[PDB]
Parts: C-alpha cells; structure tokens; sequence
RNA sequence: GAAAUGAGAACAGUGUAAAUCUCUUAGCGAGGAACAAUUGGAGGGCAAGUCAUGGUGCCAGCAGCCGCGGUAAUUCCAGCUCCA
C-alpha cells in the first residue's frame, strides 16, 4: 500500500524538517524543528486536502521570514521517504518512526 | 499532490513569478476629451445601431481580439 | 389604541419618550457617550505608528491564505494595534520601525473579509504610498 | 396549424371581428381565457409609429429547486410584463423546466391578465392624463406599494421594478412609496400591477351618476353564437 | 480673509451611478447636441428643474395671489426672451412640460449649427471656441450661452476673424509666405 | 489635403502706489510614442470580456458584502480590449 511513487523532496533554503510533537486542533500543531527550535505549525490548504497527518510523523515545513515562531507544514514523508533521507544524511540518524 | 517548489508564505511571490510583457506600442493615439464621447456615441448610440434590433443588439465589448472584428467588419 | 399619547397638552410625554427610545439605535449610543474618542485612532481619520512587528495571519473558514500584517505602535495613542498590509509583496516595504500611516478598513471599527478582528490597513511607509511604491513610482 | 380556432365564445366573437374594441371586454367584465383575443386587438402588420404597440418583457428567470425522491430536481420561473404604453398592462408567470418554455408560458398568462388602468390629472386639466386619478396601493405578500399622483413632467419616481411596470401602463408622471421585502421580486411586480388595476376600482366623485343600460355582447350577438360552423 | 461673494453650484449627481436606461439617454443627448462630458447634461438639468421648483410653488397659490401674478409673469417673460416657450404656451403649467431636448435645443452650439453656420454639431463646438462668432454686441466664447430669441437675428462671424473679412491666420500666413 | 485656433511665448497698448496677472494686440507658436488625461473598474450588487490570451496553482493575492483562487480563475499577477 502506498501512492505513487515521487521523489523524495529535500529542505531547500526556507524550509526546515520536522517532527510532529503534539495536536492542537484547527489544523495546528507543535513541531520540533531540526532547525532546533519549537514552532507551532498551520496546515496547508493542499495537505488539509489530501494527507492526514498525525503524532511523530516526519513533515517538510516551509518557514516564515517575519514570524519564525509559526511555520506552515508542507509536506508528509512517508516512512520510506524518511529511512532514505537518514541513508541520504539529511536527518539524524537516531529519530523515532512509528507505523 | 506532490507538486511543491517555492516555500508557501513567500511575500511577493505571484507578482514575482509574473513574466514582464510589455504594454503594445499604439500607432496614433486615443482621443482625449469632446472627440472620445463622440467616437463612443459612433460605436454605440448611433441611428444605425438604434435602427437594429434592441434585443439583438451587440454587447460593447463582445469582442477582445482582432479575428472577430474582421468577423465583424464582414 | 396605539400605546401612544394623542392629545394637545400631550407634548413632552410625547418627546421625553423619544429622547429614551433613541439610546437603542445603534450609532445614537456610540455616538452621544463618546465612544469615537476611546477608540485607538481617538475619533481621527488615520494614524501614524511604530512597526513592532510582521505577523502572518491564517485567515478565516472557509479560505486558506497567509495574511500579511503588522503591529503598529501608535504615535498619539501609546496603543498598540493590529493592522493589515495590502496588495502583493507590499509586506516587503516594510521594516521592523518605522512610521507608518494607517486607516479603518471600511468598515468604521470592524474587520473585513476573511481577516478576523483586524480593523486596519497600511496607506504609507516613511513618508511614501503603498500605492506609489507597489506600481514603483517612487523608492524607499 | 396557424390559424386560431376559439375555443371561448368570446373568443368566437373576437376572432370573427364582431366585439369592436379591447376596453369593451374590459367593460362587460368578460373573462378572457385565450392568448389570442389579445394578439387580436395588436396587429403584427408592424407599423413603427403606433403607441398601440404591444410590448412583451421578460422580468425574471429563477432556478426554482425540489427535493423529489432523493433527486433535486429543477425547474424555471419567470414573470412577464405585456402592455402597449396607452392605458393596458398584464403581468403573468410561469414555471416549466425548460426556459423559453417558462417564457412562452408566462406571455401567454400575462396576455390572459389584461388590465385597464385609469388616467387621471394632477392639476389643470389640459391635455393629455400624465397620471392617476387618486392615490393608490398595491398588496402583495408582505409588500406594498403606493402610487401617488405627480404634477406635469415630475416622471416616473419609483425602483427599476415598477417603474418598468408603470412605463408599460403609460403613466407617464408619478410618486412612489414602497414598504416589505421588495427584493422578492415577484411579489414586487405583483403589487405594482394590482395597484395600477385598482385606479378603475375607486369610485371618484365623477363616477356618481347613472351608468349607461346596454345589454351584454353575448345576448346582441346570440344569433351569431348558435350558428353551426 | 473676508469675502462677500457667493457660492455656486451648478450640477448635481444621481441617486444611482449606475443605471442602463439613464446612461444610454445621456449619451442619446451627448451625441445629439454635440456635448462632451456628462455633466454638461445635468447642468442643463438642473437648470429645468430650478424652473419646475418655481412653477409648482406658483401652483400652489391663490390664481388671484399677487405674488403669482407678477413672478409668474416674470417667468413667462423669462421664458420668450430665451424661446423655451412658444407664442401659445403662456400658463405656467407649459413650463413643466419643459424637455431637456427643447432647452439644450437653445445652446449657442446647437444654434450655430442648425444655422448653416457649421458642418457639425461637432464644428459648431470649436467655432464658438475658436472665437469666430459674435452674438449682439458680444463676442461670444462660450458654447453653453442660452440664445436670446433676440440675438438670434445678429449671430454672424467676427468682424475679427476670417469667415468675418478679417487677416487669413497663422496658417495660411505660414503656408502662403513660403514661395515655390 | 490644406485651412482653423488656443496652450506657449512676445513688441506695444490696458491695469498698478509700483510689480505681477488678466484683457486688446504686431512679430512668433500643430501631424503625430506630439501641444499624447487621468483615476478607478469589467462574476453579482453595478456600467463594462462568449478573451478557447500568458503567469500562479488554495500559494501569492483579490473581495465594503456574496464570494474568487486547490491546474482548463468571467474575481489574483499581466497583455489586449471594453466600461464609468
Ligand atoms: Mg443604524
Ligand atoms: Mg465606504
Ligand atoms: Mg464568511
Ligand atoms: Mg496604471
Ligand atoms: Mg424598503
Ligand atoms: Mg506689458
Ligand atoms: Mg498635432
Ligand atoms: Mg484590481
Ligand atoms: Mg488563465
Ligand atoms: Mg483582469
């Protein structure tokens, strides 16, 4: 089970990997940042849409000039997509991937 | 809906992205003033135009490109 | 019937009663006890102020878009407000302090659209227009 | 199939030229159902300078819904003004689920809705009636409607509406007053027009003699009637 | 700064900025009387409405009140000097019949015109403007001069400009002066 | 195709306590991005697109209100046209 294939999508310069920390409702939530800094992100209008993202799940989050406190979650990383990236050496080795 | 390039929330980004096309060179010039109501009183209010059908009467700017006004011209 | 004096001597029954009933029109109230004058523009037109900050602001059901915003410190007032930035990349004129000229938002102490609670809007930066600078008439 | 067969004996009457003028029916009060007694009276020979033009206007279209048996099933209104600018005015409508059909239906209604309307004089009486005898008030649903007369040259003071409803009537110069939903656009139209009807119900002070004794169309004409063709 | 002298206001601005039928007879009567500038219109109609306000106040009166009587005569006079109104036509109540056809119809522009004086509705409006007519003892610049019935005998060119026997202008000067 | 003329600019004359400007007037001053009007709008309210227009793809942004934008946008950014 899976859609289709697409290629796995690197933090470009704005963007930061995440790892969802806690739900707050209205499509919002606490990230940790790999930036190293807490932010508490918004939810696309695209991902609203199609992804249902929840705890400890691994997203792409494009960041904000101005407010660097809030930040918009882009994208979801399927769990394969997210063992690439720690083959590839985007992420940490040691992080936390729950089915 | 795996589509995504530039960061979401970037300010100027439409206008930005935007291509630069520059505004046509007008041979001649538009009428300023008298001469300007007069040509629309031509083109719109003119005993021609009245003596047409009211109901069929054609919308002021039914056309935006040139092809129908040889269409029309015809 | 009716519940209402008719008669010649009736007169100020008639006018006192009316000058009661006109404290439950609307804009009657908020104009007779000064409401204008506690507003954070003090009855005026614009204002000018200090940029504290950028903030995005999610914008309200059923839309999805980052508003672009600032908080202003009033210059007359002291107080703090929250006003939008308009039209595309005009986020960008602005820098953290400077003086703003700020506006109602049309609809005299109310937010508009899918903004929520926002009721204002940013007219000039230093000294210039958002309109002159966003058509690029003039340079900051 | 172009040539009409009355299915009315005022319709008999009509077609085979006999009933001399329009206001005659209205007179007699004789019920006209047949869309035809109307198209009778305005010739389609098409002389341009006539003021005995009879004009037809599509008001409104609405999408009208129902919730049928798990469908939402659509359908069209429309409403439709007929009157030639001196002195007589119709308005009818109609649902069907096709367009031009609700449009062709509604003229036919509107025709079948003739009503004579009476002009009157604001001040001196000189030529020719600008307006209404009296002031007057149509009722529809919640809305209403009154028409007061205005002096020579004033025009038409009322919304988009019932002004083109009054302009089809002909009254030429008049004052406005409306109260209720008037957005509710039938109920609208439907008030000016039974407003604009009333000005023959009120007795004036010049209706106060003794009416003139004729007998009915039908009874003159019933030699007519009761040959077989 | 004191100053003693009065305001003015000469048009006034529909209820309704937008609307069809409206539009399309102001343009009707642009295209007509060889206006330009929509405002032009309403001036016009102000002006017959400041007519109307005096007649039906004048209606209101006793036929025997002299207020009546004398403003009501000033207003016929007033009309005839201008040929708003006809011979016939001296009841006050002729004068809200006035149409803003008849009274743009007293232009100095449609008058130029429809003297054989010029092509156009259009050539009237720059001839007036150009300085090429007089009108009585005046020279007369202006196209929204209304026509004294009057002056309507002494409307021809000015004595100052060609069309009037005066010097051929700058043109034809400049034309004619460079030989061969 | 030549006529017409003011904006401009000037001798003089008018005007002023003087100066300026007006007004009257010689010598001058019109064929094209010049002597070239804008400011707001084309979904409804509300006049004006039935662009097989290009960009963006719920982003940037629009929208007084209803709403438009999630890849065929009548609503954003632009070009053309058209309206007030
Ligand atoms: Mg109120
Ligand atoms: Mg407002
Ligand atoms: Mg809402
Ligand atoms: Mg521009
Ligand atoms: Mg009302
Ligand atoms: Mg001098
Ligand atoms: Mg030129
Ligand atoms: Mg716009
Ligand atoms: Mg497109
Ligand atoms: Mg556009």
């Amino acid at each position: 089970e899976n859609e289709t294939k697409r290629e796995l999508v690197f933090k470009e310069e704005g963007m930061e990997y995440a790892q969802v920390i806690k739900m707050l409702g209205n499509g919002r939530l606490e990230v940790f940042c790999f930036d190293g800094k807490r932010r508490i992100g918004h939810i696309c209008g695209r991902l609203k849409k199609k992804v249902w993202i929840s705890m400890d799940d691994i997203v792409l989050v494009g960041l904000r000039d101005f407010q660097d406190d809030k930040c918009d979650i882009l994208l979801k990383y399927l769990p394969d997509e997210v063992r690439n990236l720690k083959q590839y050496g985007e992420i940490d080795e040691n992080i936390k991937i729950n089915d | 809906m795996g589509r995504m390039h530039g960061t979401l929330a970037k300010a100027g980004k439409v206008r930005k992205q935007t291509p630069k096309v520059e505004k046509k060179d007008k041979p001649r010039k538009t009428p300023k003033g008298r001469s300007y109501k007069r040509i629309l009183y031509n083109r719109r209010y003119a005993p021609h135009i009245l003596a047409t059908d009211p109901k069929k009467r054609k919308s002021p700017n039914w056309h935006a490109g040139k092809k129908e006004k040889m269409d029309a011209a015809a | 019937g009716v519940g209402k004096p008719r008669g010649i001597r009736a007169g100020r029954k008639l006018a006192r009663h009316r000058k009661d009933q006109r404290w439950a029109d609307n804009d009657f109230n908020k104009r007779l006890l000064g409401s204008r004058w506690r507003n954070p523009f003090m009855g005026a037109s614009h204002a000018k102020g200090l940029v504290t900050e950028k903030i995005g602001i999610e914008s309200k059901q059923p839309n999805s878009a980052v508003r672009k915003c600032v908080r202003v410190l009033l210059r007359k007032n002291s107080k703090k407000i929250a006003a939008f930035v308009p039209m595309d990349g005009c986020l960008n004129f602005l820098a953290e302090n400077d003086e703003v000229l700020v506006a109602g938002l049309g609809r005299q102490g109310h937010a508009v659209g899918d903004i929520p609670g926002v009721r204002f809007k940013v007219v000039c930066v230093k000294g210039i227009s958002l309109l002159a600078l966003f058509k690029g008439k003039k340079e900051k | 199939k172009n040539d009409w067969q009355p299915q009315t004996k005022l319709g008999r009457l009509v077609k085979y030229g006999k009933i001399s003028s329009l206001d005659e029916i209205f007179k007699y009060s004789i019920p006209i159902k047949e869309p035809e007694i109307i198209d009778h009276f305005y010739p389609k020979n098409k002389d341009v300078q006539a003021e005995h033009k009879l004009m037809e206007e599509v008001l409104q279209i609405t999408p009208v819904q129902k919730q049928t048996q798990a469908g939402q099933r659509t359908r069209f209104k429309g409403f439709v003004v007929v009157g030639d600018s001196n002195g007589h005015i119709g308005l009818g409508w109609k649902v069907a689920k096709e367009v031009q059909g609700a449009i062709k239906g509604a003229i036919t209604h509107a025709k079948l809705n003739m009503v004579p309307v009476r002009k009157g004089y604001w001040g001196n009486k000189i030529a020719n009636a600008h307006t209404i005898p009296q002031k007057i008030t149509g009722k529809s649903g919640s809305v209403r409607i009154r028409l007061v007369p205005a002096p020579r040259g004033t025009g038409i003071v009322a919304a988009p509406i019932p002004k083109k409803v009054l302009q089809f009537a002909g009254v030429q110069d008049i004052y406005t007053s409306s109260q209720g939903c008037t957005r509710t656009r039938g109920n609208f139209l439907k008030a000016t027009y039974y407003a604009l009807a009333n000005t023959y119900r009120y007795l004036t002070p010049d209706f106060w003699g003794k009416p003139e004794d004729n007998e009915l169309p039908f009874e003159t004409f019933s030699e007519f009637l009761h040959t077989k063709a | 700064g004191k100053t003693y002298i009065n305001t003015s206001k000469t048009y006034s601005t529909p209820r309704r900025p937008y609307e069809k039928e409206r539009l399309d007879n102001e343009m009707k009567l642009i295209g007509t009387f060889g206006l330009k500038n929509k405002r032009e219109v309403w001036r016009v109609q102000m002006i017959l409405a400041k007519f109307r306000k005096a007649a039906r106040e004048l209606l209101t009166l006793d036929p025997k009140d002299p207020r009546r009587l004398f403003e009501g005569s000033a207003l016929l006079r007033r009309m005839f000097k201008y040929g708003l109104l006809s011979e016939q036509e001296r009841k006050l109540d002729y004068v809200l019949g006035l149409t803003i056809h008849k009274l743009m119809e007293r232009r100095l522009q449609t008058r130029v015109f429809k003297l054989n004086l010029a092509n156009s509705i259009h050539h009237s409006r720059v001839l007036i403007r150009q300085r090429h007519i007089k009108v009585g003892k005046n020279l007369v610049n202006v196209p929204s001069f209304m026509v004294r019935t009057d002056s309507e005998k002494s409307i021809d060119f000015a004595s100052t400009s060609p069309l009037g026997g005066g010097r051929e202008g700058r043109t034809k000067r400049k034309n004619a002066k460079k030989s061969a």
